[PDB]
């Protein structure tokens, strides 16, 4: 997943 | 923590076959579980995570089924590129352990093998050790059993086997047993004989011969 | 086009430390949690271990937790394995493997580097002929036995290639030794002994050890 931002990732 | 168990832990089957690989895991994991398909010399390759959800570019003639405890990797029509060995993954946490593997392999009809047996050369004899060397040749299925004998006496754990994948024309093993002997203790006897066993043997066949003779 | 490369591994003696690189191209290191995945020579699969995308968290499984440390540089797009302690136990191809879902499962993998964990030293083989007996009308069997070498591997090839019908270049065994030892096998027509010369052709590089052995009907 290219697309996903892990520092918006809000289940972190 | 979770045990992943493969079955069947080799598979015969034939091209246009369908084949089901299962796996079953010793503790309940939802539906987090990935297969794989390794071939020779190659890394492994994601077929599936989610149990059934298939990556880009993995042919649809695969497909993943179960939920909890038992998963079903399915092939509905096998094809040349599907032999290989298969893996199983869960991901219910962050310590992940696969299954142990299923290889599947080519299914053919029964072939005995070739027998034969090498003295060991003079140039090594000079060197202080003698290899009598075993081969069976172009035989199916795989499974064979090799007895060394020196002067009728049984040896046990002074030999080491190798085996061949199957062959890409005739889908058939070959396997060469190195029987490994003190220069010494080869003078000191006549006979040396490798008995095999293979289910398409009607009984046992020994190829032998006399040192020196 | 998506690529991991590897390097680093090798023979490494027990008791003795290695680090492992992986550097990344193609698709952007830095959103990614990174694996090192291991198998041993005809076994299956065990991972090693995890670092998030920005290094925040490591783990990995029982058996290396304490003697393995787990690392990235993102400017480089690099993923390392520091390794200590090595033991025999630790031998195999080492994977780098990119969590793509951030699942801890794997969709993109490296080819791998092997680890060899071992005291033995780099030898040449010594290549014995395993001749056609004289009982042999129809088919016969010849081969050369190509014993004690280290490191793997040792190629094999028949007249210089002209000759592979009928060839069974069979996987090494390790000996108890540490040393390594192959058979190459071919079958061909009893009628073609006497005129028909057999060369096997072995090229062990890591001891610059290149034998041509004629194999003849003692």
């Amino acid at each position: 997943n290219p697309n996903a931002n892990p520092n918006a990732n809000p289940n972190a | 923590d979770i045990q992943m168990t493969q079955s069947p832990s080799t598979l015969s089957a034939s091209v246009g076959d369908r084949v089901a690989i299962t796996c079953r895991a010793s503790q309940s994991i939802s539906r987090w579980l990935a297969w794989y398909q390794q071939q020779p010399g190659k890394a492994p390759k994601l077929l599936m995570s989610g149990a059934s959800v298939l990556e880009s570019g993995v042919p649809s003639r695969f497909s993943g089924s179960g939920s909890g405890t038992e998963f079903t990797l399915t092939i509905s029509s096998l094809q040349p590129d599907d032999f290989a060995t298969y893996y199983c993954q869960h991901y219910n946490s962050y310590f992940v352990t696969f299954g142990q593997g299923t290889k599947v392999e080519i299914k053919r009809t029964v072939a005995a093998p070739s027998v034969f047996i090498f003295p060991p050369s003079d140039e090594q004899l000079k060197s202080g050790t003698a290899s009598v060397v075993c081969l069976l040749n172009n035989f199916y299925p795989r499974e064979a059993k090799v007895q060394w004998k020196v002067d009728n006496a049984l040896q046990s754990g002074n030999s080491q086997e190798s085996v061949t994948e199957q062959d890409s024309k005739d889908s058939t093993y070959s396997l060469s047993s190195t029987l490994t002997l003190s220069k010494a203790d080869y003078e000191k006897h006549k006979v040396y004989a490798c008995e095999v066993t293979h289910q398409g043997l009607s009984s046992p066949v020994t190829k032998s011969f006399n040192r020196g003779e | 086009q998506m690529q991991l490369v590897e390097s680093g591994g090798g023979v490494v003696q027990p008791g003795r430390s290695l680090r492992l690189s992986c550097t990344a191209s193609g698709f952007t290191f830095s959103t990614y949690a990174m694996h090192w995945v291991r198998q041993s020579p005809g076994q299956g699969l065990q991972w090693v271990a995890v670092i998030s995308y920005h290094s925040t968290n490591k783990y990995y499984e029982d058996s290396v937790r304490g003697r393995f440390t787990i690392s990235r540089d993102n400017s480089k797009n690099t993923l390392y394995l520091q390794m200590n302690s090595l033991r025999a136990e630790d031998t195999a191809v080492y994977y780098c493997a990119r969590d793509g879902y951030s699942s801890s499962f794997f969709d993109f993998w490296g080819q791998g580097t092997l680890v060899t964990v071992s005291s033995a030293s780099t030898k040449g083989p010594s290549v014995f002929p395993l001749a056609p007996s004289s009982k042999s009308g129809g088919t016969a069997a010849l081969g050369c036995l190509v014993k004690d070498y280290f490191p793997e591997p040792v190629t094999v090839s028949w007249n210089s290639g002209a000759l592979t019908s009928g060839v069974h270049t069979f996987p090494a065994v390790l000996q108890s030794s540490g040393l390594y030892s192959l058979s190459s096998v071919v079958t061909v027509p009893s009628s073609s002994l006497g005129t028909q010369t057999y060369i096997c052709n072995v090229n062990h590089k890591p001891s610059n050890t290149k034998v041509d052995k004629k194999v003849e009907p003692k």
